[PDB]
């Protein structure tokens, strides 16, 4: 967490980002479908 | 109260009169494996009394020039019992066990046995060669309900001493004191589950470091029996059968 | 109301200890029927005698350090692992990463049965007559899977997602971390079974006691040119075991070593422990 | 100045370090960011997303044949259909998906996988098939009384034109190295034989020839620990 | 059809158990997986007309360019470093 | 930058020494420790665990018969059985122990110690024996008249089959420098010379040649200081 | 007590560990053993 | 890394100097002392 | 250069390339020539007091 | 080796000169007709 200059891109790597949000390359569909339903109906 | 001793597992019952004590290996008993040193995720099968109880092994004959003996466990209840069918179904195996080496002797007769359990006991080749190499049999390295008799039991078949292999859980059978030696096992290995085909986790041993002698007249023969029973036993993996 | 026999701790305990343990002041026993010197032997268990019960001590406020005997303190302290030979004019060197080559840290690691670690390399690059030459060298780490390369100057060189380090041979020897990298929870020196299923053989079975959990990689070593220097190297792995827990304890060798995977002996020479001595009635 | 001494690891350059560098233009400010869809946090959304196997990797396709499975109408019954294995980083038909290709950068995979199976025939035509999932300590199963005792998901063909058979996780060790087929066969994890439970029955005038395209992805707990570099590439020049 | 994935999750299909996961999701993600430095361009320099250019695209070299053409769009900062020998492997003391 | 100047020591490879250095993977997450049964901590909870000695260490008898010290009835009284040297850390019976290996890698020992003796015989032997340590200062007592004015335990044979002779830490230094033998003799610890107290008394029909396995271990206030190479090793090759 | 990275194993020697347990080598038996009276009746 | 520059007085080995060296022993705990009658503490009490 | 401290019972090295120059347990210092000249700290390492 | 597989009490010869085993009521009715021998081995019970 340290930087001895003071332009912010010469600094080692950042803090961790930790999430993901695979919902929008999984499941990316209007009518949200359920697990224990038939998907058309 | 402390020679006289009866240990009751499933179906089973052993009695003893001329007992010394049990020893706990390592401190700790037998268990299921916790949520959270889990790695399956398929539900284990805990038949809990079919498979724990005392099977009898065969008995050895103790004579004037024995070298001594090693078993694999549990390579020898592979094919014995509701043991040796969900140890062959499943992929995935843990127990403890619960081992009971009986030897009786007379008031006539003296020796001693050293009854000893070896975690990972890596059996090796007797050549002196540095590559090509002599490597053990599968019939000596894992060899079942017959065990296997040491060649050269100074060195336990494996370069590593016998006056130091009191470090690991053991007793002693003497024959003017006890008759019974008693070793409760955890499981011990590196993963929480492993296969129980390939992979035998300890080595029960039995070697006579003081000979058997007796004076003329008196009973020649004088065997060895062996009973061992699975603690906390459970299983994983369902399939077809593989030996 | 249903069926009723559906529904039906340790010995050990830690204690925080700074310095070795003090003498009370005794007396002497003249009683019956309570006995510190005899044991049973047969019990599994060691003898509990203290020396206040054998003789009349003094009090002594024990003052010695118990901090060196530690298993951090006993294995925090670098040895040889490797030597690879670089001969350049194939052009460069790998070695498999095995550390049960070299027997002065070997074994001092069969003591136990299972030990979980990280380790600190250090890579001391001479040339045959001494070193100092300055040159520049490249280092990769393969890990199993990862193509090794096949050139000196091939394309695995490029080192694009695994480590590598570029030192001279006239700088300080570079020095890295490298973590618990096993599958399992800790690595196991003696594993007693075969890797994979099958009828195995009587003669020759080659892979009893290989143990696929501690196979961690390749290190190559090439020159950083284009044109082929021609100058002979030597590199020397240190391993320096940190962070160390260890379990299950096992007796010491006692005969001389053979092969490195395999725990071989010669049985026509079999090493006495004891080194011998006239009789057993005199002492010297 | 202050006293210091310098230590091992001295002018060396690790390529994976984490450290500062000079910059070369100071008072930099960069093009403004917009909003642009779809980005990637890490590497596990991208491994969650079915993709096509080539369970069909013979010599005799050589083409878009090679991802479909050939399925008619079978005269004796407890018939084969297909077989694969299951491991991601081993040759054969995961090397043609994103699970197979991203973990080929990563050793030691973990956790469970999913098959699913989309069937392509005609409405009229109907049919049952059994997919089976053997845990290792064998060799493919011979016979549909054996691959029946593994994990299995009997799937009936419908209106609805899919079965997903999730590979549970079974294993000794927490991962598996994904390196495979040598003395590394302890790393190794099943079969996915696909059976006839029934027949594929049809009327008349109907083509009795359906096909099957088969997809694989990987479960919620799925996890990769060791970057390395892949072995797919090859290069001899500099590319002019 | 849908376009959707399955989301048919281990426990509906088999009987599991509980296991409380402790592994890491760390290392894989997009800072992780390119933060590792790879050779993009190789310049030579033959003196004796004495200097060499060497036009920045770093889409010669394949290890890191298979690596970056999994994605369309990227916006990240670099750090270059540049390791100079000569032909016979280095250490001549010029500027 | 800040004005530093160097010192001696600069770029030098201590092996003993404690720095960090710079990871090659980062953002690594191991494996997840599961619980394994006996751990240890220390190094002193190894040289407390009774091993047996070799008492019978001469150049007759080849094998497994070196570990035991025979006993048969004696025609003349006040005999001598067996004797041996108190070194951790010298050629002879400690050689053969946990005690007497640890030892090696360490240099000064320091503490009290303890010798256990089973008797291997029938149950209808009867007999007594004499245990006596003797501190330095002479030679190997002659007869039991001197070695009875040492430290020393009368043994019983009888129903408990084991006696314990504890070693006391009699000396002038804290610690003894665990090498020994030639001018080192400053350092030695005494002989635990064995005598029969009255006699091996034996009913007929039984044998009268019996056996005692003797064994050593440290107290609890034993300690160790200065870590070594140890002794028992060779190499001659890279053990290809 | 300091580190320069944000890997926990780049760090140097942790803190002692001051503790030992011989109970469970020396005497690892059910039935617990005093010293002054005979183990055996 | 900081940004340092070294200054003259850099490699020497002034024999007077007083300052820290690396171990060669970690962990070590030495023989304890013990009372010796007539500590000295300066030469001023010889010169007496 | 390679300097090893060798404690009183361990074994002295026999030759130039020996194996106990392998230096598994007790220290050791690698230092060029042209380095500036190795230094450590040494503690009281009698068994007496003084 | 077979018959260790059933109910079994392991017996050793000391100071208490007697053992009992006790043999279970294992059976699939409620009640043994007590006359056996012919095709009413339906009601038998086992060996010792
Ligand atoms: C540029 C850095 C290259 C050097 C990096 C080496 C990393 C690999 C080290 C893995 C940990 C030690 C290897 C395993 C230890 C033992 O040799 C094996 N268990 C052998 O049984
Ligand atoms: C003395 C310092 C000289 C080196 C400074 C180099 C700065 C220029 C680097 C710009 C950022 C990387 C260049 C662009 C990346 C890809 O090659 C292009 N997008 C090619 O498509």
């Amino acid at each position: 967490n340290i930087n001895y200059y003071k332009d912010s891109y010469a600094a080692s790597a950042t803090r961790q980002d930790f999430t993901q949000d695979p919902k929008k390359f999984t499941q990316p569909v209007l009518d949200s479908i359920r697990e224990l339903s038939a998907p058309l109906n | 109260s402390d020679r006289v001793a009866q240990l009751t597992v499933g179906n089973s019952s052993i009695t003893t009169q001329e007992a010394a004590n049990i020893v706990l290996a390592y401190g700790e008993w037998p268990e299921y494996c916790p949520d959270t040193d889990a790695t399956a995720v398929d539900k284990p099968t805990r038949p809990d009394v079919s498979v724990n109880r005392f099977y009898t092994l065969d008995s050895k004959m103790w004579q004037e020039n024995s070298t001594g003996w090693y078993w694999k466990f549990p390579d020898v209840l592979n094919k014995t019992g509701v043991f040796g069918q969900n140890a062959q179904f499943h992929y995935l195996y843990r127990s403890g066990f619960c081992l009971h080496v009986q030897c009786n002797a007379s008031k006539f007769h003296q020796g001693a046995l050293l009854v000893a359990v070896i975690p990972e006991f890596v059996i090796a080749g007797r050549g002196s060669n540095t590559k090509e190499a002599p490597h053990p049999g599968f019939t000596t390295t894992f060899p079942g309900t017959t065990g296997a008799t040491f060649y050269d039991p100074y060195v336990l078949d494996s370069g590593v001493p016998l006056s130091q292999a009191l470090i690991y859980p053991h007793q002693w059978i003497n024959l003017r004191t006890n008759n019974c030696a008693t070793v409760i096992v955890p499981y011990i290995n590196a993963v929480p589950f492993d296969s129980a085909i390939n992979h035998s986790n300890f080595g029960l041993i039995v070697i006579p470091v003081s000979p058997l002698k007796y004076s003329s007249g008196a009973t020649t023969a004088i065997p060895i029996t062996i009973t061992i029973a699975p603690l906390n036993s459970e299983f994983g993996g369902l399939r077809q059968a593989v030996s | 109301d249903p069926v009723e026999d559906i529904i039906h701790r340790a010995i050990s305990s830690a204690t925080n200890v700074e310095s070795a343990a003090n003498t009370t002041p005794s007396s002497h026993r003249l009683e019956t029927g309570r006995v510190p010197a005899l044991q049973a032997a047969e019990t599994g268990a060691t003898s509990n005698a203290t020396d206040e019960n054998m003789i009349e001590t003094r009090c002594v406020v024990n003052r010695n350090g118990v901090l060196e005997t530690t298993i951090n303190h006993f294995f925090s302290r670098s040895g040889l692992v490797g030597v690879v030979n670089l001969t350049d004019g194939t052009g460069y060197a790998t070695w498999d990463i095995d550390i049960m080559g070299f027997v002065q840290l070997r074994r001092k690691c069969e003591m136990f049965t299972y030990m979980r670690f990280n380790a600190e390399f250090t890579f001391v690059t001479t040339t045959e007559n001494g070193g100092a030459r300055p040159y520049m060298l490249q280092y990769m780490y393969v890990p199993p899977g990862a193509p090794k390369p096949t050139g000196r100057d091939a394309f695995q060189w490029q080192t694009a997602t695994n480590p590598s380090v570029f030192v001279k041979l006239t700088d300080p020897p570079a020095q890295v971390s490298v973590p618990f990298m096993s599958p399992a929870s800790a690595y196991q020196w003696f594993y007693d079974g075969y890797p994979t299923f099958g009828q195995h053989p009587e003669t020759s079975n080659t892979t009893y006691g290989l143990c696929p959990n501690n196979m961690m990689g390749t290190f190559a070593v090439r020159v950083v040119s284009r044109e082929a220097s021609q100058l002979k190297l030597q590199t020397r792995v240190y391993m320096k075991l940190k962070h160390v827990r260890a379990w299950v304890p096992r007796p010491i060798r006692s005969q001389p070593y053979l092969l490195k995977n395999f725990p071989n002996y010669d049985s026509s020479k079999i090493t006495n422990s004891a080194r011998d001595r006239s009789s057993i009635k005199q002492a010297n | 100045g202050i006293p210091a001494e310098l230590r091992p690891g001295t002018n060396q350059f690790l390529t994976t370090d984490d450290g500062t560098a000079a910059p070369i233009l100071p008072g930099f400010t960069p093009t403004p960011t917009i909003h642009i869809p779809g980005e990637v946090h890490s590497l596990l959304e991208l491994c969650r997303v079915e993709t096509i196997l080539e369970v069909n990797n013979t010599t005799e396709a050589t083409g878009l044949t090679r991802l479909l499975i050939p399925v008619s109408s079978q005269n004796k019954a407890d018939e084969l259909c297909a077989a694969f294995m299951v491991d991601p980083g081993r040759i054969g038909p995961w090397q043609s998906t994103l699970v197979g290709q991203i973990c080929r950068y990563y050793t030691q995979w973990s956790g469970s996988l999913k098959v699913t199976f989309m069937f392509t025939g005609s409405f009229m035509a109907t049919g049952k098939m059994l997919v089976a999932y053997s845990p290792p300590g064998s060799a493919q199963p011979a016979n549909r009384e054996t691959a029946m005792l593994g994990t299995h998901v009997i799937w009936d063909f419908g209106l609805q034109s899919s079965v997903s058979l999730v590979i549970p996780w079974i294993s000794n060790t927490h991962f598996r190295t994904a390196k495979t087929g040598g003395n590394y066969d302890y790393y190794t994890a099943g079969v996915v034989t696909l059976w006839y439970q029934t027949n594929y029955v049809v009327p008349p005038e109907t083509p009795g020839e359906a096909y099957i395209i088969a997809m694989g992805a990987a479960q919620d707990n799925f996890t990769l620990k060791i970057c390395k570099d892949t072995d797919e590439v090859t290069q001899q020049a500099v590319l002019q």
